[PDB]
C-alpha cells in the first residue's frame, strides 16, 4: 500500500527523473528506459577549490 | 573556460562565499571586506533553473505495450519484436547521452558568461578612475573608503567627482 | 598611500561533483542532479492505478474459468499481475494464438 | 545574454530602425542623426539565412508503409504495428522540440554576437579619443561634425589627427 | 566567428606558423621575429581530441537481427520489418547530421575562443604600456628588445619599469 504513478515488474519506482535504468518493462507515467545507470546534470558552475 | 573567466583568469572561486554565487571582495585604508552580487548571482540561476525545469518534465502514461522477455523461442515474430525494443533504447539513451552533453558544455559556459559580464559591468563603471590588474581584480587609484566600495556595487558610484584624484595618481613617474 | 584595491570573483565549494560535457569525460562543478532513476522499492504500489494480483492464476485460467479462479470472476485491473507461482488445475488445453488472446 | 549586450548593457532595441538590424545614433554640434550599419546588420542576416535554410529542406517521398488505425482487434501484430509507430513519432517529436531549442538559444546568442563584435570594432577604431559610457554609447572627446561622424561609420577614421585634442580635452581638471 | 577574432578582427592565418596553433609575431629594433604561444594551442587541442574521443567510441555488437532483404513477397510482415528498419535508419542518420552540425560550430567557435582568450591576457599583461592596433596587434609605446619581447610572452613582464617611459611617449602631441 502505497501511491506510485510507475509499475516495473521491479516494483513502482518514482517518475520526478526523465530517464530510469530500472527495467524496460513499465506500465504508467514512467520515466524514458536508458542503458545509463547515471547521468549527472550540471546545477551550478566550475568547481576551483581553493587548495 | 569559452569567455576565459572561471578557471581563466580567476585563479579560484571563493569557498568563503555563501551568500550568493558571484560577488565583490575589497581592501582601502579601513581594512578589508566581502559581498554578494545578488543581480548575477540571480541570473545564473534563473537560467539554470529555467533549463532545470524544461529538462524536468513529463511524458505520456505508457499503457499496454509489446512484450520485452520471452519465455520461449519463437523465432522471425520475436526476432522483430526484440529487434523493435532494443532499437528504441539505443536511440534514447543517445538522446539523454547527448542532452546531457551538450547542456552541461552550454551551463559551464553560461555561468562563464555570467562572470565576464559582472568584470565588464565594473570596468565601464569605473571609467578611467582604476586598472585591470590581470587576476579579476582593479586597481583604485583614488581613496577609496568603505562607503565608495558601497557605491561601485550598487551602482552608484559618480566616476567624475574622484576622477580628478585618479588621472593625477595613475600619471606619475617613478 | 591614496589608493585601493577591488576583486571580482565567483563561489566554490569544497566538494563538487563531476559531470559530462561535449569536450570533458569528467569535469567538476559546484553541484549537479541525478537524471536517471537507478534504484526501485521491490514492492508494487496498489495505487493509483488499480492492480490485480493474479496470485496462484493465470490471466488464460482465471478467463476460461479454471476452478482455483472463481475469485476472479467478472473483475477488473489497470494492470493484471502474473504471478510466477500459477498454475492450472483443470482439464488439459492449448490455446493456438495464446499470447494474442491474453493480450 | 551571453555576450551580455543585448538586453545586457543595451537598454532598448531601437524600433525606429528600420534600414537595419545594427546601427549608429549620434550628437554633435550640427544636430543628431541615425544609419545602419551594413556589415554587422548582414552578417546575422547571413549565419540565420543558412541555418534556417539548412533546416528547411525536404526528406524523401514515403510511399507504403504500414497501417497505423485499426478498425479491429487483433492483438500481438497489432500491438506492435502500434507500438513501432508510437516509438517513432515519440523520438520524431524530440528530436524536432529539441532542435529548436537549440537552434533558438544559438540564434539569440549569435545576434547578441554581433552586437558586440560591431561594438569592439568601433572602440578599437577610435583609440585614445573616445571613453566607454556604459550604455553601449561612447563619449567622444573632440569635435566631431556629421562628416567625421561619417568617418567613423564607413572605417575610414584616421585617429591621429584628432589624438592631440582629445588627449587635452581627455586629461583636465574640474 | 561568435568571438569576433578568427576571420573577424585577424585578417589572415598564418601559413607559415607551423610549430603551433596560436603564437606572436613582432618588430623591434633588433628586427623582427615569431614563435608559438604553446599554452593557447594546447587549449583548442585539448578540448578537440577530448571531443573527438568522446564521438568515436565503439558501440555494442550486434548479433542476429531482422532480415532487411527479401527475395519474396510477403505483404504485412515484411511491411513492418522493412518499415521498422527504415525508421531507425532516418532517425540515426539525422543523429550523425546533426551531431556534426553541432560538434563542428561549436568547434569554430572555441577556437575563436582560444584566440580571444590570448589577445586579452596580453592586453591585460601590457597594461597602459601599449595601445590595441584594431588588427591583432600592439602597439608598443617604449623601446622593447628581442628580451623584452621574450617576457611579454612567457608572461615575465613587469610592466612598471616600464611605464614611465611608455606614457611619456603616448602623451605628446604632433
Ligand atoms: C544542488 O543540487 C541539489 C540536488 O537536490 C539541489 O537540491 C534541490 O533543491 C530544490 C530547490 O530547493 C529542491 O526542490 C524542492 O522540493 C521539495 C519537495 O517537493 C516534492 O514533493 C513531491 C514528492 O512526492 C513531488 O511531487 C513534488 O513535485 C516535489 O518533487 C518542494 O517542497 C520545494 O518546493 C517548496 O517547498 C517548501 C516547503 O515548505 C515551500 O515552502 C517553498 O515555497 C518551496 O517552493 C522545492 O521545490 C529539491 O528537492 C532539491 N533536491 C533534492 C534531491 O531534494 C540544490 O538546490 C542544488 N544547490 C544547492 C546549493 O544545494
Ligand atoms: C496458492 O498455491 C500455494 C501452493 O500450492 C498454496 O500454498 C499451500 O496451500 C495449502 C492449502 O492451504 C497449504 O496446505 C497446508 O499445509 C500445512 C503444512 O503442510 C505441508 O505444507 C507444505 C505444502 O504441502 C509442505 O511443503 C510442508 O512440508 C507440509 O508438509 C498444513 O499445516 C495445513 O493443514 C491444515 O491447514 C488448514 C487448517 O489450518 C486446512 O486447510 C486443513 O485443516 C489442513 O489439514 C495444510 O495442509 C500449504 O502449506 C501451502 N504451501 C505452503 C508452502 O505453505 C496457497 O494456499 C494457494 N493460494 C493462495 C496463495 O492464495
Ligand atoms: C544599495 O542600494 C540598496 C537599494 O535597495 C540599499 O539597500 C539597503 O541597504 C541598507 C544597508 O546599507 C539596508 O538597511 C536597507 O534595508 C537596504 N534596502 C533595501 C531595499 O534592500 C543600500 O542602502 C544601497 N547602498 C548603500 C551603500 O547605501
Ligand atoms: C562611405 O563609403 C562608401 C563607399 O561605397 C561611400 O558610399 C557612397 O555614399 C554617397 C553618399 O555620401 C553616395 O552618393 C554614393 O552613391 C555611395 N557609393 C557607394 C558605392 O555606395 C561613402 O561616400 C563613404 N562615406 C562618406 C562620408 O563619403
Ligand atoms: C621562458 O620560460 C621558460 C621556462 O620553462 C624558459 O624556457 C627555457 O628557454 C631557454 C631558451 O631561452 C632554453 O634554453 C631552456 O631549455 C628552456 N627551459 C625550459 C624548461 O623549457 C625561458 O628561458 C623563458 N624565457 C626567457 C626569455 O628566458
Ligand atoms: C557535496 O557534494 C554533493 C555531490 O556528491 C553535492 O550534491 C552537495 O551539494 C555537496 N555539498 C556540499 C556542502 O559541498
Amino acid at each position: 500500500e502505497c501511491n506510485s504513478e510507475c509499475i516495473t515488474p521491479n516494483g513502482s519506482i518514482p517518475n520526478d527523473k526523465p530517464f530510469q535504468n530500472v527495467n524496460k518493462i513499465t506500465y504508467g507515467a514512467c520515466p524514458r528506459y536508458v542503458k545509463q545507470n547515471t547521468l549527472k546534470l550540471a546545477t551550478g558552475m566550475r568547481n576551483v577549490p581553493e587548495k | 573556460g569559452i569567455f576565459g573567466a572561471i578557471a581563466g583568469f580567476i585563479e579560484n572561486g571563493w569557498e568563503g562565499m555563501v551568500d550568493g554565487w558571484y560577488g565583490f571582495r575589497h581592501q582601502n585604508s579601513e581594512g578589508t571586506g566581502q559581498a554578494a552580487d545578488l543581480k548575477s548571482t540571480q541570473a545564473a540561476i534563473n537560467q539554470i533553473t529555467g533549463k532545470l525545469n524544461r529538462v524536468i518534465k513529463k511524458t505520456n502514461e505508457k499503457f499496454h505495450q509489446i512484450e520485452k522477455e520471452f519465455s520461449e523461442v519463437e523465432g522471425r515474430i520475436q526476432d522483430l519484436e526484440k529487434y523493435v525494443e532494443d532499437t528504441k533504447i539505443d536511440l534514447w539513451s543517445y538522446n539523454a547521452e547527448l542532452l546531457v552533453a551538450l547542456e552541461n558544455q552550454h551551463t559551464i559556459d553560461l555561468t562563464d558568461s555570467e562572470m565576464s559580464k559582472l568584470f565588464e559591468r565594473t570596468r565601464r563603471q569605473l571609467r578611467e578612475n582604476a586598472e585591470d590588474m590581470g587576476n579579476g581584480c582593479f586597481k583604485i587609484y583614488h581613496k577609496c573608503d568603505n562607503a565608495c566600495i558601497g557605491s561601485i556595487r550598487n551602482g552608484t558610484y559618480d566616476h567624475d567627482i574622484y576622477r580628478n584624484e585618479a588621472l593625477n595618481n595613475r600619471f606619475q613617474i617613478k | 598611500n591614496s589608493m585601493a584595491t577591488l576583486c571580482l570573483g565567483h563561489h566554490a565549494v569544497p566538494n563538487g561533483t563531476l559531470v559530462k560535457t561535449i569536450t570533458d569525460d569528467q569535469i567538476e562543478v559546484t553541484n549537479a542532479t541525478e537524471l536517471v532513476q537507478s534504484s526501485s522499492t521491490g514492492r508494487i504500489c496498489n495505487s493509483p492505478h488499480q492492480i490485480l494480483d493474479g496470485k496462484n492464476c493465470t490471466l488464460i485460467d482465471a478467463l476460461l474459468g479454471d476452478p482455483h479462479c472463481d475469485d476472479f470472476q467478472n473483475k477488473e485491473w489497470d494492470l493484471f499481475v502474473e504471478r510466477s507461482t500459477a498454475y492450472s488445475n483443470c482439464y488439459p488445453y492449448y490455446v493456438p494464438d495464446y499470447a494474442t488472446l491474453r493480450s
